[PDB]
C-alpha cells in the first residue's frame, strides 16, 4: 500500500503539550477518518480517539479527553493531535492509524498506518553515552568460552548503535534492550562469546556510535589475568 | 463499560498446529465490529479480519476466526513464520469508544532451556568513577518466566534490580537476561560477598552464581 | 427624440421580496422561487450591498434588460465564505460536488454580496448546514433530502451512527471574528432558460415625454 509520512520524534519537558503531524502523501481525508494511538515497549496499543475527518466530530476516549485535541488541516490534508499536560509516563511510541477511503466507500477497520513517532518526557539534554568493559573472570574460561561484558549507560536518546570490531565481529553477539535505570536513563549490555584461546590473541573492541549526540566511543576489553 | 479479554497470549506453539485465540468481551456486541491486528515487534500491526471471517487482502484462509455477542476469536490452522507476532482484538462500534485489546504472544514450542548463569565482577575503570554495578547474565533459558534474585554477603535485595529481557534470539529461539546490581563505590568497600540465585522451570533447583571482589 | 412611450411599470417581479430575505436557505435545500408573468425589474441590482460580486453565464450582464426570456428559475443560498468560486459552471469543488451544480449550458447569471453581520453573530448561528457526502454525485438542478446515515463500509448501519457510517450535514461554522476567506457572502442564481412559452418574463422599458 501506500505509507503515510509521520512528523520526527522529538524530547519535551513535563506539563508541556505536543502537537504531532501526521499527514497522507496523496490522499486527501475528504470522507475519511482516522485517529492515534499509543504503545511503549511492549504494551497495548493503548487507545487515543477517532476523528471523522471531514466533519470534525471527536470522541476522546474519557481518559485524556481533558488533555488530548484533534484538528485536521484539509488545505494540506494533514491531520494533528496535541496531549496537554504532558506527564512522566506519556514516553511511548505514537501512531495515526487510518483506513483506506475510496470516495465512496472505506474499508471497515484502519489500515494505513503512519510511520511512528517516539515521543519521551523523560529529562536530560542527550546523554552522551558512557561504557565501561566487563571482563571474563580469568578462573571463569575453563569451560572453552569466556563473557566479554560491554556495558553502555545513562544514554539519551532512544538506544545507541554497539558494534564489536567494527562490525566485522558478529558471532555470539546479542544486544540487550532498553535498560531505563533511575531518573529515566536509558542502559544497556553487550556481550561476545569468544573462545578462551583467542583472548589475549585478537584485540576486542565495543564500537559504540551515538549519532543524536554524535559520541562515538572506542573501548577496548583486555581479560585481566588473575 | 466494555472490558474484552483476549486469549492465554503467551502461545508457545509448533509450526503447523492449530491456535484459537479468545476475545471475550464484558458486554453484548455486534460480531462484525471486530477486527484482528498482526505486529510484528518494531513496526506497526495489521489489518487481519473486516467482518465474521473475511479473510484481509493478501491474508488466504488461513485466519477464519469468528465469534458473536460477547464471545469472539480468532483461530490459526497453520504456523508461517510471519504468524509469529502480537495479535490485537479491537472494538469498534458506534460512536461509542473503541475498545482494544492486550495482546497475544504468539511464539514457538520449544525445549525447556536453562539459564546459562554467569556473574561479572564491576570493572575497575567503573570503579575509579564512583559507582559499582554487578551484571547477572542470564542466556539461553526458555520459557520466558524467569525469576532473579540478589543476595549480598547473603543479604536480599530485589528493589536495585534492574532487569530486561532479550527477545527469542534467531540463532537459537531463546531468551537472554541481564540483571544490574547499580550501588554506589560505598556500597562496594561495604559488601565483600555478591551473589545471583536464579530460579527457572529448567531448574529444578535454582542456580546460585556468586563471585567474591578478592579473586574477582 | 423617438417616442418610446410605453404602458405603466405594470406590476414589480418580486425579487428584493427574495433578496430581502429575513433568514435565507441553507444550501441542504433551495428557495427555488418561482416568478410569474410580471415586468422583469433585473435593472435594479447595482443597490444591494458594497462589494457586489457578479458575473454571468451567458448573457450581457447590463444589457439583460432588453433580452426578453421565458421564464425564470429563482434560488438563494449562503454559503462558506471563500467557496463563492465554486459556484460556476463545469468547475469542481465541495460544494459543486454535492451540494449544487451549475449544467455548463446555464446560460443565466451568478449574484454574490457578502453578508456579516445579518447572518455572523457573535453567539453564533449553527441554524444553516450543508452536504458531506452522497452514494453518488447529483444530476444537477436537483434536490436531496435524506438525512441517511452514509454506508463507507461493505455494511448497512442501518440506523447507528459509526465508524464508517456517517450523518451528512455539518453546520456553517459562523463567527465574526472569521477571516474574509471565511466571512459568510450571499450567493444567489437565477435561471434565464428558453421553453415553449410567450416569454411571460421580460424587463421593463422606459418611455418620453409628450
Ligand atoms: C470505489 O468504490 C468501489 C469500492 O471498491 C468500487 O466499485 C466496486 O467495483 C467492483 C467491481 O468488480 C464491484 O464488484 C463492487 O460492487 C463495487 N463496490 C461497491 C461498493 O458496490 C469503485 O470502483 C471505487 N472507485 C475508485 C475510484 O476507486
Ligand atoms: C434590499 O433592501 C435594501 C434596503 O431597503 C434596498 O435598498 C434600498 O432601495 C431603495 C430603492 O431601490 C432605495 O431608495 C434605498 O436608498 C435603498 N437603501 C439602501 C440602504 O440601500 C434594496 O433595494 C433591496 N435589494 C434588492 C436588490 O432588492
Amino acid at each position: 500500500q501506500v505509507q503515510l509520512v509521520q512528523s520526527g520524534p522529538e524530547v519535551k519537558k513535563p506539563g508541556t503539550s505536543v502537537k504531532v503531524s501526521c499527514k497522507a502523501p496523496v490522499f486527501t481525508f475528504s470522507i475519511s477518518a482516522v485517529q492515534w494511538v499509543r504503545q511503549a515497549r511492549g504494551q497495548r496499543l493503548e487507545w487515543i480517539g477517532w476523528i471523522v475527518v471531514g466533519s470534525g466530530n471527536t470522541n476522546y476516549a474519557q481518559n485524556f479527553q481533558e488533555r488530548v485535541t484533534i484538528t485536521t488541516d484539509m488545505s494540506t490534508g494533514t491531520v494533528y493531535m496535541e496531549l496537554s499536560g504532558l506527564r512522566s509516563e506519556d514516553t511511548a511510541m505514537y501512531y495515526c492509524a487510518a483506513p483506506y477511503c475510496n470516495r465512496t466507500t472505506c474499508y471497515d477497520g484502519f489500515d494505513l498506518w503512519g510511520q511512528g513517532t517516539m515521543v519521551t518526557v523523560s529529562s536530560a539534554s542527550t546523554k552522551g553515552p558512557s561504557v565501561f568493559p566487563l571482563a571474563p573472570s580469568s578462573k571463569s574460561t575453563s569451560g572453552g568460552t569466556a563473557a566479554l561484558g560491554c556495558l553502555v549507560k545513562d544514554y539519551f536518546p532512544e538506544p545507541v548503535t554497539v558494534s564489536w570490531n567494527s562490525g566485522a565481529l558478529t558471532s555470539g553477539v546479542h544486544t540487550f534492550p532498553a535498560v531505563l535505570q533511575s531518573s529515566g536513563l536509558y542502559s544497556l549490555s553487550s556481550v561476545v562469546t569468544v573462545p578462551s584461546s583467542s583472548l589475549g590473541t585478537q584485540t576486542y573492541i565495543c564500537n559504540v556510535n551515538h549519532k543524536p549526540s554524535n559520541t562515538k566511543v572506542d573501548k577496548r576489553v583486555e581479560p585481566k589475568s588473575c | 463499560e466494555i472490558v474484552l479479554t483476549q486469549s492465554p497470549g503467551t502461545l508457545s506453539l509448533s509450526p503447523g498446529e492449530r491456535a484459537t485465540l479468545s476475545c471475550r468481551a464484558s458486554q453484548s456486541i455486534s460480531s462484525n465490529y471486530l477486527a484482528w491486528y498482526q505486529q510484528k515487534p518494531g513496526q506497526a500491526p495489521r489489518l487481519l479480519i473486516y467482518g465474521a471471517s473475511s479473510r484481509a487482502t493478501g491474508i488466504p484462509d488461513r485466519f477464519s476466526g469468528s465469534g458473536s455477542g460477547t464471545d469472539f476469536t480468532l483461530s490459526i490452522n497453520r504456523l508461517e513464520p510471519e504468524d509469529f507476532a502480537m495479535y490485537y482484538c479491537q472494538h469498534y462500534g458506534g460512536l461509542s469508544r473503541w475498545t482494544f485489546g492486550q495482546g497475544t504472544k504468539v511464539e514457538i514450542k520449544r525445549t525447556v532451556a536453562a539459564p546459562s548463569v554467569f556473574i561479572f565482577p564491576p570493572s575497575d575503570e567503573q570503579l575509579k568513577s564512583g559507582t559499582a554495578s554487578v551484571v547477572c547474565l542470564l542466556n539461553n533459558f526458555y520459557p520466558r518466566e524467569a525469576k532473579v534474585q540478589w543476595k549480598v554477603d547473603n543479604a536480599l535485595q530485589s528493589g536495585n534490580s534492574q532487569e530486561s529481557v532479550t527477545e527469542q534470539d534467531s540463532k537459537d529461539s531463546t531468551y537472554s537476561l541481564s540483571s544490574t546490581l547499580t550501588l554506589s563505590k560505598a556500597d562496594y568497600e561495604k559488601h565483600k560477598v555478591y551473589a545471583c540465585e536464579v530460579t527457572h522451570q529448567g531448574l529444578s533447583s535454582p542456580v546460585t552464581k556468586s563471585f567474591n571482589r578478592g579473586e574477582c | 427624440e423617438s417616442i418610446v412611450r410605453f404602458p405603466n411599470i405594470t406590476n414589480l417581479c418580486p425579487f428584493d421580496e427574495v433578496f430581502n430575505a429575513t433568514r435565507f436557505a441553507s444550501v441542504y435545500a433551495w428557495n427555488r422561487k418561482r416568478i410569474s408573468n410580471c415586468v422583469a425589474d433585473y435593472s435594479v441590482l447595482y443597490n444591494l450591498a458594497p462589494f457586489f460580486t457578479f458575473k454571468c453565464y451567458g448573457v450581457s450582464p447590463t444589457k439583460l434588460n432588453d433580452l426578453c426570456f421565458t421564464n425564470v428559475y429563482a434560488d438563494s443560498f449562503v454559503i462558506r465564505g471563500d467557496e463563492v468560486r465554486q459556484i460556476a459552471p463545469g468547475q469542481t469543488g465541495n460544494i459543486a460536488d454535492y451540494n449544487y451544480k451549475l449544467p455548463d449550458d446555464f446560460t443565466g447569471c451568478v449574484i454574490a454580496w457578502n453578508s456579516n453581520k445579518l447572518d455572523s453573530k457573535v453567539s453564533g448561528n449553527y441554524n444553516y448546514l450543508y452536504r458531506l457526502f452522497r452514494k453518488s454525485n447529483l444530476k444537477p438542478f436537483e434536490r436531496d433530502i435524506s438525512t441517511e446515515i452514509y454506508q463507507a463500509g461493505n455494511k448497512p448501519c442501518n440506523g447507528v451512527a459509526g465508524f464508517n457510517c456517517y450523518f451528512p450535514l455539518r453546520s456553517y461554522s459562523f463567527r465574526p471574528t472569521y477571516g474574509v476567506g471565511h466571512q459568510p457572502y450571499r450567493v444567489v442564481v437565477l435561471s434565464f432558460e428558453l421553453l415553449h412559452a410567450p416569454a411571460t418574463v421580460c424587463g421593463p422599458k422606459k418611455s418620453t415625454n409628450l
